[PDB]
RNA sequence: UGGUAUGUUC
RNA sequence: AUACUUACCUUAAGAUAUCAGAGGAAAGUCCUACUGAUCAAACAUGCGCUUCCAAUAGUAGAAGGACGUUAAGCAUUUAUCAUUGAACUAUAAUUGUUCAUUGAAGUCAUUGAUGCAAACUCCUUGGUCACACACACAUACGGCGCGGAAGGCGUG
């Protein structure tokens, strides 16, 4: 923003329990965070953010007197969007059932099989491939770590 | 500015620029920024008192240049043209 | 070499520099283009440098000094504005103010006809 | 352990080494024994192991004693030692192997001057080694 | 205003010259707008004694920053 | 305040710029940029010796002033006649103003007493 | 956990001492007032140019670009 | 994961780890203490300061240094 | 805003990400390659005159050439001169393009060949052209081109090829001559060389 | 309501 | 070309000459194909304005170059550091001197570098214009042919 030293004291400004502070992006990644770069954002994160508190997080992990109803509260924010796009990629599925094409999940959109491996692999480096695949593998790894 | 513009156009040519210490460095130029950041590649070396050596890669902070010497060709490069007119941005 | 009284550095495009520098440096060429930051473009550039041998003949006390000037030849350099310390003009442009005037006429002409044509052929 | 010892306790290393040590003058061996000292440094770097460096430069040099007419390999110790660095010492190794061949080879003028291009910049000398280069 | 591009040199040896003279090798961590760059393990190149666990550079003081290492 | 602005009001006066180089310029001075960047125009480049016989001077200036191209080659002292000079403005130390200027026209500050009068 | 500018704003109407880059020049003084840009004014103050003390200065604006550390005295 | 130089100054705050601050060359001190507070321009505050020339040399107290003059702080 | 001048289009809002993609970009790049293809064609074949500056002529230097002669001029005809400065050109682009190669063929078994002259084992510019490549993101050309790639390795030996003669070369190509005098080579040779 | 970029189909 | 697929973006604000006077929507704001004065730009247009524009009645010359030769010109000056052994001078732990050994770096050069100076060869540039082959001038010099280049100043 502007002239650099006016960029820094943001940074500075932002590094000096749950009530205004977000538990989604203290345990992992803010799923508000992860897409909001690209077009399928649905705003900006409501609840506040720091860098202070993940500090202050990974000091409270380091130590090991972690506490497991935050790991609930981020579950529970998942569980949204995953539910919200698997009812979307089946919707993808049924638009591909009622010129090769291909719906993968795991992005949530049409790929083909005609093209090659390097823009499919520039497709697999997205925004929203990669959000999308951070959110549904800390999804399994919460569920099997519930089970 | 037309200067830094000028420094964009010549990626991937063989640059020479002498630092603010005394060095030069004659090599490609990879990578050069809107504050002249340059990294020169595959890069002839010499120091001030006049040692050569060889570098795979080097940064310079740009602050720190004197000169920069491009290729000659550009001189031709568009963006010296004074008279010259757009096609109507779009919306 | 006479300059017009009310020349700023964008009116002396194409006329043959003389630049300074911090370090004792003049440098020699036709300017193309300047910034905000002053730090010029020249075309054909070089570097002079009196050598701290030569040095020494400078200081105040023959009729005329010699010095020999250690030059070196660059082409096309952009310097750089913070090391710049004053610029003063050496010679005139090839063409002349007329000459210029024509040549700027017909660029304006060819110009305008070729984003025409480029409108006319995106229509159809 | 690093990769030094890694290759100083390989079972080939031993192997290949003692070839080239029973079997001086056979130069399949050499080229064995150099090769695979120079591939098992997997990138060379200015930060590779010193003393793995140092193994390098015993090995070319001493078979440029045994074989004193390999032109390629001069160049490439040549070369070699300028991804490494150091400018003067392939300068040095141009000038030891064009003393090999009585300063009479097309290949080594050629090649060390196409060299000496890119890092003399002074060019009355750099002009006289061209015409040193064209009376041999 | 921009970050410098420095993505590529990441975790990798570097040998930079803090001024004019000292020179400094270390493991790059990480790096600022401003240029400056923390790296791990440095040592300072003369009998070159080591600086400590853990030190920042102020970009300031940083001409050039070649990578000793593969990139 | 910017003084600047009061500096831009000379335009057509005999100014001597005194550089960070110790080099002084006297001229006549056209334009002031808002950088400060002054253009003289009938300029007398000189160097001030340090009137002590050992002590020598700048010796970078020296060579600055002789690569402007203006020395007279008969000269004794260290003085370059040349017209047109431009200087960047961060070399400037300090400006010797002539003796005759009113300094209580010029200070005011017209965008100052507009606003104090608007308000 | 005192911060830069929180520390300065302590320091008004204190004594302290600012140590120029130069000479290791020192001025010892109470501080008046401090700006954005941490340029000092010191009321009372004393002039060290080594350990050696020359003289008492009445007021000293000291610009923010020249000063290497300012401390608290005792 | 990358830790920006932020990052590294506030670790020497929150740990209290002693550093060594070199200043940079023709002043030719060093400044031994621990970071109590640092800004956006890296101006630092230090509690129980040392100077030392170029490891005999004087007590500060607790100072606070610009950040113009800073080249290292390691520890 | 972006604006290419070589491409002579607009674009949204710059940023780094988006410019670094057009100016790798396919289209924005042969029109590149060919602005500055037409501006050093144009600084070769410009054809545009000093000025003249005429002095009269003395009488002493105008009695001797009238002594001398009127000498004749050879002029072409309109479409001779076009087809003879169409060849000229010509000559002189494939004059530029030819390279020396012999030396790289001569030494093509020896025992380090492949470190000095594959030019892709160089240490000097063996990184480089492995960096030089592309993305390669089409790979329909690659398979469209059917050829095997049949790198040289670094790893070789002089063991293989132990005799070189065996069959495995040919002969080194005769001398090249021009081919407007060509006529100048002598009739028959000396011996009576079969085949 | 857009731009540049990418590759497929015809 | 179309179309479709993705991937990357979708913004620092504000302003358009100044001062004074008359009018319109007690303080200020806004505006006036309103009016003065100053400034700046363009375009015309002038000054007895100032400087510069090359032999042919001859084989020249002026300005600027050479990253050109003579040229190894002529005169000076430079070519490592540590350890150990041996002889050695000596007021001396062996300071000085020579020979070998281990380690560490090390731009090329020594036909170099630096100081001085000269000859020669060659490149680019120009009104190679017109009328003249002329006895001038103290207020020192008709600046009283047509153009061109560059500035200074004035008017519209
Ligand atoms: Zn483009």
């Amino acid at each position: 923003m502007s002239t650099p030293a006016a960029e820094q004291r943001k940074l500075v400004e932002q590094l000096m329990h749950d009530p205004k502070i977000c538990k989604s992006y203290l345990v992992g990644e803010c799923p508000y965070d992860l897409f909001q770069g690209t077009k399928q954002s649905l705003g900006k994160c409501p609840q506040m953010h720091l860098t202070k508190h993940k500090i202050q997080y990974e000091r409270e992990v380091k130590q090991g007197k972690t506490f497991p109803e935050f790991e609930r509260e981020y579950l529970a924010i998942l569980s949204r969007f995953v539910n919200e796009c698997n009812g979307q990629i089946s919707v993808a599925l049924q638009n591909l059932k009622h010129q090769k094409l291909q719906v993968c999940e795991v992005c949530g959109a049409y790929l083909s099989r005609l093209d090659t491996d390097r823009r499919l692999a520039d497709h697999f480096l997205g925004k929203i491939h990669l959000g999308y695949v951070k959110m549904r593998e800390d999804y399994d790894r919460l569920m099997k770590n519930n089970r | 500015g037309i200067p830094v513009k000028l420094l964009n156009e010549a990626q991937g040519h063989i640059v020479s620029l002498e630092l603010t210490t005394g060095a030069t460095y004659r090599g490609k130029l990879v990578e050069s920024e809107d504050s002249m950041n340059v990294q020169l590649r595959d890069v002839i070396a010499t120091e001030p008192q006049g040692a050569v050596t060889h570098m795979d890669q080097i940064f310079v902070r740009g602050s720190q240049i004197k000169f920069i010497v491009v290729p000659d060709l550009l001189k031709n490069a568009p963006l010296f043209k004074k008279n010259s007119s757009r096609p109507m941005p779009p919306i | 070499i006479q300059v017009a009284h009310s020349s700023r550095l964008a009116n002396l495009i194409d006329y043959k520099l003389r630049v300074l520098t911090q370090d004792g440096r003049v440098y020699i060429g036709q300017l193309m283009a300047f910034d905000k930051h002053m730090n010029l473009v020249l075309n054909e550039c070089i570097e002079e440098r009196v050598p701290k041998t030569q040095l020494d003949k400078l200081r105040p006390r023959g009729t005329t000094l010699n010095i020999k000037v250690e030059k070196r030849v660059l082409g096309l350099t952009i310097l750089r504005g913070e090391q710049i310390l004053s610029t003063v003009v050496e010679d005139k442009p090839l063409l002349s103010k007329k000459e210029r005037l024509v040549r700027d006429k017909k660029e304006k002409k060819q110009a305008q006809k070729q984003t025409k044509l480029r409108k006319e052929k995106e229509k159809k | 352990m690093d990769k030094y010892t890694a290759l100083i306790h390989d079972e080939n290393f031993s192997t290949l080494t003692l070839n080239v040590s029973r079997y001086p003058k056979s130069l399949a061996y050499w080229e064995k024994l150099l090769n695979y000292i120079v591939k098992a440094s997997a990138p060379i770097c200015k930060s590779t192991e010193p003393q793995l460096l140092k193994l390098i430069r015993c090995t070319y040099s001493s078979m440029l004693n045994e074989f004193p007419y390999l032109e390629n390999y001069y160049i490439d110790f040549a070369l070699l030692e300028y991804k490494l660095g150091n400018v003067s010492m392939s300068h040095k190794i141009f000038q030891r192997g064009l003393q090999a061949f009585n300063q009479r080879s097309l290949l080594l003028w050629t090649s060390y001057l196409k060299f000496c291009n890119n890092v003399i910049s002074h060019q009355k000398q750099l002009f006289k080694k061209y015409e040193t280069a064209e009376e041999y | 205003v921009s970050t410098p591009e420095l993505k590529k040199y990441m975790d990798k040896k570097i040998l930079l010259n803090i001024n004019g003279s000292r020179k400094v090798a270390g493991i790059l961590r990480g790096y600022d707008i401003f240029l400056n760059v923390v790296l791990d393990d440095a040592m300072e190149i003369n009998n070159n004694h080591q600086l400590g666990l853990q030190t920042v550079i102020r970009g300031n003081s940083i001409i050039s920053l070649e990578a000793l290492d593969a990139i | 305040m910017k003084l600047v602005n009061f500096l831009k009001k000379l335009r057509n006066e005999q100014v001597t710029i005194e550089l960070k180089n110790g080099t002084t310029v006297w001229g006549t001075l056209q334009s002031v940029s808002p950088q400060m960047n002054a253009i003289l125009t009938d300029v007398k480049l000189t160097l001030p010796q340090p009137r002590l016989n050992k002590l020598n001077s700048n010796g970078i200036a020296m060579a600055s002033l002789y690569l402007t191209g203006g020395q007279q080659p008969t000269a004794s002292d260290n003085i370059a006649s040349l017209q047109y000079i431009n200087i960047r403005g961060n070399t400037i130390r300090q400006i010797i103003l002539p003796d005759s200027l009113n300094l209580d026209s010029l200070l005011v500050d017209q965008k100052q007493l507009n606003s104090l009068r608007r308000s | 956990p005192v911060n830069p500018k929180p520390f300065l704003k302590g320091l008004v109407n204190h004594r302290v001492g600012v140590k120029l880059k130069f000479n290791s020049t020192e001025y010892r003084g109470t501080l008046v007032s401090t700006d954005n840009y941490f340029n000092l004014q010191l009321n009372e103050a004393e002039e060290f140019v080594a350990g050696v003390s020359h003289g008492t200065l009445g007021e000293i604006f000291i610009r923010c670009n020249n000063v290497l550390y300012i401390r608290e005295l005792p | 994961a990358m830790v920006p130089p932020i990052n590294c100054i506030f670790n020497f705050l929150q740990q209290q780890t002693p550093v060594t601050i070199w200043l940079f060359e023709q002043i030719g001190i060093r400044i031994k203490g621990k970071i109590v507070g640092f800004d956006e321009f890296m101006n630092v505050v230090i509690d129980e300061a040392v100077e030392i020339p170029v490891e005999k040399g004087t007590p500060l107290g607790k100072i606070l240094l610009k950040g113009d003059n800073i080249t290292l702080i390691t520890s | 805003r972006y604006y290419c001048e070589y491409c002579h289009s607009y674009l949204t809002h710059d940023t780094l990400s988006v410019r670094k993609s057009h100016l790798v970009g396919k289209n924005h790049l042969r029109i590149t390659a060919d602005y500055y293809r037409n501006k050093a064609r144009d600084i070769i074949n410009k054809h545009n005159h000093k000025r003249r500056h005429i002095g009269k002529r003395g009488r002493k230097e105008r009695e001797n050439s009238s002594q001398n002669e009127t000498l004749k001029v050879t002029c072409l005809s309109n479409k001779e001169k076009r087809h003879i400065m169409h060849v000229k050109k010509m000559n002189q682009k494939e004059l530029a393009q030819t390279s020396i190669d012999t030396l790289k063929l001569l030494y093509d078994g020896s025992p380090g060949y492949s470190k000095v002259f594959v030019d892709a084992n160089r240490f000097d510019i063996g990184d480089l052209v492995k960096a030089s490549k592309l993305p390669q993101r089409a790979n329909e050309k690659s398979a469209h081109h059917s050829f095997k790639q049949t790198s040289r390795s670094r790893d070789e030996t002089c063991e293989s090829n132990p005799f070189p003669r065996l069959n495995n070369p040919k002969k080194l190509e005769p001398p090249k001559i021009l081919s407007q005098w060509s006529n100048t080579i002598p009739k028959t040779s000396i011996f009576y060389s079969v085949d």
